[PDB]
RNA sequence: GGUUUUGCGCGAGUGUUUGGGUGUAAAACCCGCACGCGUAAUGAAAGUGAACGUAGGUGAGAGCUUCGGCGCAUCAUCGACC
């Protein structure tokens, strides 16, 4: 598009970073992440701890889970597995429960340094409506 | 200043918010060794010459 | 009157299950290198 | 435990206080009985203060000779604690790599070069002690060139926990670009002496194994450029 | 007391050294291809 | 930055230093500040009517 | 529901901070007259009536005459030492009696009583 | 936070700005190489900066700002 | 008082501002208990009450890939339970 709808100055910081990465890298991961940054808050539904566990429970373990949305906690998920999640935002319950399981929490700018081309990443988004 | 750490730990229902970016310096993000190593070659210049 | 009794017992149980939720989630809230202590 | 009354003066805003704090750190490492009891926690406090000592350095000439001074601390220690000292530096660099601004990044890239240069120069007396080459190279195989993506500090017991540190890719790329000319500076690239190719070989196989086993495209490209340097004995 | 070149500028100079050599090599290939294209048409 | 320097009544540092609180590392969000200051300036207001 | 003249019976609350400071000065003036005395009176622990609120207790109106007698506090002296009396309430259970008697003995332990003239 | 300062300076308020109707904006800050307000020449939003000034006695100095 | 969309805060929770504490006094700051809306549904009702399959299989599908294969959301179908 042309301008992000958000008034967050750090969300405009991330759009500036992923505009540069989408232009100067063949990886369609950067183009997809940049498209979802421009999208509104309703079009980025929250993703729960239970939903990122099912997409991990296959042979997709040891991959950096990337969710360009907020991460919410599920009280019905009794045990959290070890997992590295990069997201826009984390709730306090979610952040504590990844850290209790031995996992790590990343931001999208820490993702861009580590995996600029989006290598070995599991991209997820939440339920629409 | 010693009190200032205490008063923000005592407000109920409020924690100190986590930023959505970890490093707010864009020039460290983009002009870094990690990003510039995987970039393509430039397709053009800032000034584009008029062909015809 | 057995109908009116369980209607009163219905909204009593919804209220009681709501308060047990608040207690359970409150209990969920319960479960040398740092700069503030090294440079103090 | 130990008394460390000078770390908070290392991060002071006055240069005279920082210079006085460095001297007290210099004399603290000269204490032979204390440095024999140096464990991994106190070197992490020490390097955290030394990180902020460089983080407060002002101009280019004071930055360069400060980087030389921090590399020169390798000789004041006793032999038995050089490994735990050098473990603490790479743990500090890994922990605080991303959160350095651009204008402060240049002097910290100089500090890795100086510490790596002083470590390679500490290998000398066969003209190289095989026990001394083993710790400095095994540490090259664990912090910069690891096949694993994480390093565990301390062990698991009833008396304490553990510290897990993720290795940033930027440190991997920086040491990849500067390892060739650091062994050139000490003299490892002379083809005559029997030992010299052995350290150069087993350094180069440990990065070739990093090129095959990694999953980051940045490392795979940069490891190929480090192996393809025209000063190496293989490509000559 | 000689002010050393920044390490960030050293690796920028190295990439610019490669980029100039690649452009110079591609220009010679373009010049030979243009000569053969001229004789064809 | 870990610490800040304390200045006395003469304007010179006294040598004492204190750590900076984590509130000084909070995000700076001019949209949130504008949203709240617009509303906070209203709460002092006094009603008028014809 | 704007069927009647809502404009002539609309009440606004611009005096909400004004009533607050007036309320605080009434409590202030109450402790000015009763200077060592507290500003309130002792109220018993009472169980809320309906099945929705069975499991929560609150403050009631005053103590039972049997609750004053078990705690050793006389009935015609109790209002003068800051204890509210309610002759309408009955115990009906030992648990309501034992909880409020224990409250009166705790008030008795904390109390400083002054001798007449 | 050098970029975050610039976003506040450019798009919220800056006490040194002079907005003219002639298609250019001016910086009134005395430590600016050009009088114009842009990203390159704002000394507040550039941690590393240089400026050439002239003294009342006639001496010309060069000023240096570091992070 | 409803309803749609954009931004923002927190997020299975959320909402201090009836009131209390406080104050540099109609401002700002703090919150003890309840309360509103939401967090499981259906049947007229008695009332009952969410797993047999990585909460299932198959095919698409963004993205990733050790190039072998993993597969978001969503849809189609065959199922499973109440
Ligand atoms: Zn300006």
């Amino acid at each position: 598009r042309k301008a992000p709808k958000s008034d967050n100055v750090y969300l405009k910081l991330l759009v500036k970073l992923y505009r540069f990465l989408a232009r100067r890298t063949e990886a369609p991961f950067n183009k997809v992440v940049l498209r979802r940054l421009f999208m509104s808050r309703i079009n980025r539904p929250p993703v729960s701890l239970s939903r990122i566990a099912r997409n991990l429970k296959n042979g997709n373990e040891k991959k950096t889970v990337v969710v360009v949305a907020t991460v919410t906690d599920d009280n019905r998920l009794l045990q959290v597995p070890k997992m590295e999640v990069a997201a826009l935002r984390f709730t306090a319950k979610a952040r504590a429960r990844i850290e209790a399981a031995g996992g790590r929490t990343l931001t999208l700018d820490q993702l861009a340094l580590e995996k600029p081309t989006g290598a070995n990443t599991l991209l997820l988004r939440g339920p629409k409506n | 200043i010693k009190q200032l750490d205490a008063v923000y730990e005592s407000k109920k229902g409020f924690f100190l918010p986590a930023n959505i970016v970890s490093q707010a310096d864009l020039s460290r993000l983009i002009n870094s060794t990690e990003i510039q190593s995987v970039l393509r070659a430039p397709k053009g210049e800032a000034r584009t010459k008029r062909a015809c | 009157n057995k109908i009116r009794a369980e209607l009163r017992k219905a909204k009593a149980a919804r209220h009681h299950a709501r308060m047990e939720q608040q207690r359970d989630l409150l209990a969920r809230k319960r479960q040398d290198l740092d700069t503030r202590e090294l440079f103090a | 435990e130990k008394s460390m009354p000078f770390i908070k003066h290392l991060a002071s805003s006055d240069r005279k206080v920082r210079t006085a704090a460095l001297n007290s750190l210099h004399a603290f490492l000269s204490a032979r009985q204390v440095a024999s009891a140096l464990t991994t926690l106190d070197v992490l406090k020490l390097w955290k203060g030394l990180f902020y000592a460089l983080w407060m350095c002002d101009r280019a000439i004071p930055q360069q000779n400060l980087c030389n001074e921090l590399a020169d601390l390798i000789w004041q220690l006793p032999r038995e604690s050089v490994a735990t000292w050098l473990r603490g530096f790479w743990a500090t660099m890994a922990r605080e790599w991303t959160g350095i601004d651009v204008l402060r990044m240049e002097k910290f890239l100089l500090l890795v070069r100086r510490v790596l240069g002083a470590s390679f120069k500490w290998m000398k007396k066969g003209a190289w002690d095989q026990s001394k080459v083993d710790e400095v190279l095994g540490l090259l195989a664990e912090w910069p060139f690891s096949l694993a993506e994480e390093v565990r500090i301390t062990q698991s017991s009833e008396k304490g926990g553990e510290i897990v540190q993720k290795i940033p890719v930027g440190m991997r790329l920086h040491v990849l670009d500067i390892w060739v000319d650091e062994v050139e500076r000490v003299g490892l690239l002379n083809e005559d002496e029997e030992e010299a190719r052995m350290i150069v070989q087993r350094i180069s196989d440990m990065v070739d194994a990093l090129e095959q086993t990694t999953k980051s495209p940045a490392v795979r490209t940069r490891s190929k450029d480090s192996l393809g340097d025209d000063r190496l004995p293989a490509n000559r | 007391n000689d002010i050393l070149v920044p390490e960030t500028l050293l690796k920028k100079r190295k990439s610019q050294e490669k980029a100039r050599a690649e452009r110079a090599a591609a220009l010679e290939k373009r010049k030979q291809a243009n000569k053969e294209k001229r004789q064809v048409i | 930055r870990p610490t800040v320097t304390v200045f006395g009544a003469d304007g010179k540092p006294t040598g004492a230093t204190e750590v900076l609180p984590k509130v000084f590392s909070a995000p700076i969000r001019p949209d949130i500040v504008k949203h709240v200051h617009t509303g906070m300036a209203k709460n002092k207001r006094q009603p008028y009517a014809v | 529901h704007f069927r009647k003249h809502w404009q002539r019976r609309v009440r606004c609350h611009f005096d909400q901070p004004g009533k607050k400071v007036t309320r605080r000065l009434a409590r202030r003036a109450k402790a000015a007259a009763l200077a060592p005395r507290p500003v309130d009176k002792l109220r018993p622990i009472v169980r809320c009536p309906t099945v929705k609120y069975n499991r929560r207790t609150r403050l009631g109106r005053g103590f039972t005459l049997e609750e004053l007698k078990a705690a050793g506090i006389p009935r015609l002296l109790a209002p003068t030492i800051g204890i509210a009396v309610d002759h309408r309430r009955k115990n009906l259970s030992e648990e309501s009696l034992a909880a409020n008697v224990q409250r009166l003995k705790d008030y008795k332990a904390r109390l400083i009583l002054f001798p007449r003239k | 936070s050098d970029e975050i300062v610039w976003q506040i300076i450019n798009q919220q308020f800056c006490a040194f700005k002079l907005k003219t109707t002639k298609g250019q904006n001016f910086c009134r800050n005395e430590y600016s190489v050009s009088g114009l307000c842009n990203r390159q020449s704002c000394p507040l939003a550039n941690s590393r900066y240089a400026t050439v000034r002239q003294s009342p006695k006639g001496t010309i100095y060069l000023y240096i700002k570091t992070i």
